[PDB]
């Protein structure tokens, strides 16, 4: 029950209205700050795959949020060091342990899911060497350690 | 960078952005296929809807026709189109090759690799790819990295000669007009970097060894083999030229829609009146039997300009002017022979001459005696035991003899001319490890295939058998090196049936030669004997076909390209080769160049066997040339014609033979270090991952230095790697969202 107590304390702390109510846009952020790394599919299916208009319209309370985190805690798909390093090594053309920053930016903007520039720039802030390359080993240490 | 070439770089290889945009070409493989058409008989379409056995598809041109679902084949994915080399095509299909070739040619792309071949299409305009800077760039470039080009294979052959110390040969064969001569000229200047002499002589050889076909106006009937004799250090030393398979039937006989060789018509042009005056030529082609029966003249060539070009080639060259005058004299004499009439002596089978004035002109031309020539022709003398005895000849026999003599002297003229230019070009520098460059006519399949077409088809069949044997030898050597063998069956017997039907005893040519010596043999008897000895007994032989009202056919064969029907009429008249000997003595007793001068199927067979035994000593290299369209419009190309030529050239069969084994061979270490992304946990790990891939192990073979497997396994591995890395990217995005 203590874990539920912490969940509700975080929920009310993140509640700016005092009604233990949040929006759908921030439910994923709350879940991730509570120890999850889900994809958009996971956060949409728990809500029933709502549309864009319903995404920014409806609001969810802590009582209705409890099943979401209860089910998410049953998922153990979070990745690992080996998979991330193997994925980032293919971009290491010279194979010294570094990846081109510009190529990483372009593939992030085109391949996979595009993300806002500021968050990724802060994530890589100080993670790139003087040559404009990012040592993907230290980058992996940085991203998953937090 | 690809920018070394500069001006030609876009033509040689496209840039990255075009490849990227074409890769994302949105198409669903489940709805776009290839459907047969009516006039092109191969088109692309997308299925509007599936209605069971019959499916309705919309084509690019725009049509609402429907076809049975069994006649539609899979279409190559857009992510893999416009490939530089189509050897590893994901879905090999007969129209897929045509589609890829036309898509490339649309981007103005000429050279394309097809495994061991090098397919090139013929445009009609100047291109910058032959810039000397490009030649320097290709110097030392291998087949893989460099874009497709003939210079790449030439450099590969040069490197093979350097590293193995053995002769190398490059063979070119395509449909007449595919531009083989031009390609040979480009490659010979590439080697040069004497070639000026080669190009200077080329017009003469072309004029003396070409005629207008129903499909082409400057067909090269005979084959050419140019040998570049190098030095011990691989420096150009000298050049030789050899000619094989000259068509005497062309000189003796012509078809309804066919011309004779260019030379006769050139001299028939009056823009050199002195030659006509000294040759006693009336300037009327219809007055000479040997030429009239063909096609009088065509407007595609101005004749006189070609005559001046040939005269310039002769005059400024190693030989003098009186020799040229003698050559013209003898050609005119050959022309004269088509006017004798003869007549069977009353109450006798011997035949005597009537128009004893053409004989006078011919004898004056050769300096012989008209009476002596007539007596020799009418009453030839042969030495039996130790005494000379006369022989009897009827009108038919003497006609055949004179035709054979004329064609033989023409062939000897051609050979002597080749020898003369070769001697002029040759120089006394050391000669070592010659590189051969052969060009020959293609696997022509007209609507009225005849004996000459049969000979060309037999030669092409032999060449294809040689190619298959070379592929088998290479694959077996590779397997022996790798210590594992697969499909240890040679491909020669996969093609030997046609050769057996053609050349071996009781074959078509043997049977024809048997008819030649039979007392009374006619075409009807020839067909009857062919059917009796081969109908049903031999799989290849079969009855003729009557489709869309072809003129006529008598029998058919199953070549490596397809079913081809031939004709019989006239073959006996076109195969007889009685070479009189007394007239040979008269020529050898002549005050002219003739002193230096001295059955068709058998001589052709001997020449072909000489060619094959010469070629076997050299390591081969193969090129393919295909015309895009009948009209000279460069951009447009006719799909049926291109597909027919692709079938004829046997690119598809070659790539299929390659695919029969395990073409995909990858270094074990490279595979372990590259494709381990698929199953993330250099030999133990490689085999562990391969076993744990959860795929049937019959598809792939486990080696020691190179892992082998079929393209089906490779494609599945690549696509599952793609989806796995997509999943990894999605997980990375989820982690980044978690960071937020
Ligand atoms: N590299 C090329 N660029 C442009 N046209 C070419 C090229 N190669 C061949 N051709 C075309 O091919 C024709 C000559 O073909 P040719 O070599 O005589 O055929 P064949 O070898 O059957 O005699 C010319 O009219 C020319 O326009
Ligand atoms: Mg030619």
């Amino acid at each position: 029950k203590e874990q539920q107590e912490d969940f509700k304390e975080a929920f009310l702390l993140f509640d700016r209205t005092g009604e233990c109510k949040i929006t759908l846009s921030q439910v994923g952020d709350v879940l991730r700050a509570l120890g999850t790394n889900p994809t958009n599919a996971e956060v949409k299916k728990v809500l029933g795959n709502p549309s864009n208009e319903e995404m920014n319209a409806k609001k969810i309370e802590f009582e209705q949020f409890l099943p979401m985190m209860q089910a998410i805690s049953n998922n153990k798909d979070q990745g690992g060091y080996e998979d991330f390093v193997e994925g980032l090594r293919v971009f290491d053309k010279e194979g010294n342990g570094t990846v081109m920053g510009a190529e990483l930016r372009h593939v992030l903007a085109t391949l996979g899911e595009k993300m806002k520039e500021e968050e990724v720039e802060a994530l890589l802030a100080g993670q790139e060497d003087s040559n404009g390359c990012i040592n993907y080993e230290a980058f992996v240490k940085h991203i998953m350690s937090v | 960078e690809m920018a070394v070439f500069g001006a030609a770089a876009p033509y040689l290889r496209k840039s990255e952005k075009e490849r990227l945009e074409a890769q994302t070409r949105p198409f669903d493989l489940k709805k776009d296929v290839f459907v047969p058409d009516d006039k092109q008989e191969f088109v692309k379409a997308k299925i509007v809807s599936r209605e069971g056995g019959k499916v309705t598809a919309e084509t690019e041109y725009g049509k609402t026709v429907t076809v049975k679902e069994d006649q539609v084949m899979q279409q190559n994915p857009p992510k893999f189109d416009k490939i530089e080399d189509m050897a590893m095509l994901t879905f090999l299909h007969e129209p897929a090759v045509l589609y890829n070739l036309k898509d490339r040619y649309g981007s103005w792309m000429i050279y394309t690799y097809s495994g061991l071949f090098c397919v090139t299409v013929n445009p009609y305009k100047w291109l910058p790819v032959y810039t000397p800077e490009v030649v320097a760039a290709y110097r030392g470039k291998k087949r893989s990295e460099a874009p497709p080009h003939i210079f790449s294979i030439s450099d590969n052959a040069y490197q093979y000669m350097l590293t193995d110390r053995e002769n190398q040969s490059i063979l070119i064969t395509g449909e007449s007009g595919a531009g083989k001569t031009v390609n040979t000229k480009r490659v010979i200047q590439y080697f040069a970097v004497l070639e000026d002499q080669i190009i200077q002589a080329n017009p003469a050889l072309e004029a003396f060894g070409n005629a207008k076909t129903v499909r082409n106006d400057n067909s090269s009937r005979f084959g050419k083999f140019i040998r570049i004799h190098f030095g011990a250090t691989g420096k150009l030393a000298s050049a030789d030229i050899e000619t094989y398979l000259l068509e005497k039937s062309r000189v003796i006989f012509q078809l309804k829609a066919e011309r004779d060789y260019h030379i006769f018509y050139q001299i028939l042009s009056n823009k050199k009146p002195e030659l006509l005056d000294m040759l006693l030529i009336t300037n009327n082609p219809y007055d000479y039997a040997f030429i009239s029966q063909g096609e009088t003249t065509v407007a595609s060539i101005d004749d006189a300009e070609e005559l001046m070009a040939t005269d310039n080639a002769f005059d400024v060259l190693g030989f003098t002017s009186e020799e040229k005058n003698s050559m013209y004299k003898l050609t005119g004499a050959i022309m004269h022979f088509g006017n004798m009439k003869f007549k069977l002596k009353q109450r006798e089978e011997q035949a005597e001459p009537d128009g004893t004035e053409e004989a006078d002109k011919s004898a004056y031309l050769m300096g012989l005696n008209s009476a002596d020539l007539l007596k020799g022709l009418c009453h030839p003398r042969v030495k039996v035991g130790n005494e000379y005895v006369t022989k009897g000849q009827n009108v038919q026999q003497v006609i055949y003899a004179t035709g054979a003599l004329a064609k033989a002297v023409y062939e000897r003229m051609f050979n002597w001319m080749v020898t003369r230019i070769n001697a002029t070009l040759e120089t006394k520098q050391p000669r070592q490890y010659f590189i051969g460059v052969l060009d020959i006519a293609g696997f022509e399949i007209f609507d009225f295939n005849s004996f000459e077409q049969l000979c060309i088809n037999f030669t092409n069949e032999k060449l294809q058998q040689f190619f298959n044997h070379h592929m088998f030898v290479l694959e077996q050597e590779e397997y022996k090196k790798e210590g594992i063998e697969w499909t240890f069956i040679d491909f020669g017997m996969d093609l030997q049936a046609c050769i057996d039907l053609i050349e071996k005893p009781m074959g078509i040519m043997s049977i024809l030669e048997e008819e030649c010596m039979f007392p009374k043999a006619t075409d009807m008897t020839f067909k009857a004997k062919l059917f009796d000895n081969h109908l049903g007994k031999s799989a290849n032989f079969q009855k003729p076909r009557n489709i869309k009202g072809k003129p006529e056919a008598h029998f058919s064969l199953i070549h490596y390209a397809g079913i081809v029907d031939y004709n019989i009429i006239g073959w006996l008249q076109k195969n007889k080769d009685p070479l009189n000997e007394t007239v040979v003595g008269l020529y050898q007793k002549s005050s002219l160049k003739l002193l230096s001068t001295l059955t068709v199927s058998a001589l052709h067979r001997e020449n072909l066997n000489k060619l094959m035994t010469n070629l076997r000593s050299t390591h081969p290299h193969f090129v393919r040339c295909i015309i895009p369209n009948e009209t000279k419009s460069p951009g447009v190309m006719d799909n049926p014609l291109v597909m027919h030529q692709l079938r004829c050239n046997g690119v598809l069969e070659g790539i299929r033979i390659c695919r029969k084994g395990f073409p995909n061979r990858i270094l074990y270490g490279d595979f372990r270090q590259r494709y381990r992304i698929l199953n993330p946990a250099s030999r133990k790990g490689a085999e562990k991952l391969l076993s744990s891939l959860d795929i049937d192990h019959n598809q792939y073979k486990f080696g020691h230095t190179k892992v082998f497997f079929k393209a089906g396994l490779l494609g599945l591995l690549e696509e599952m790697r793609d989806e796995r890395l997509s999943r990894i990217i999605t997980r990375i995005q989820a982690q980044s969202r978690g960071v937020l």
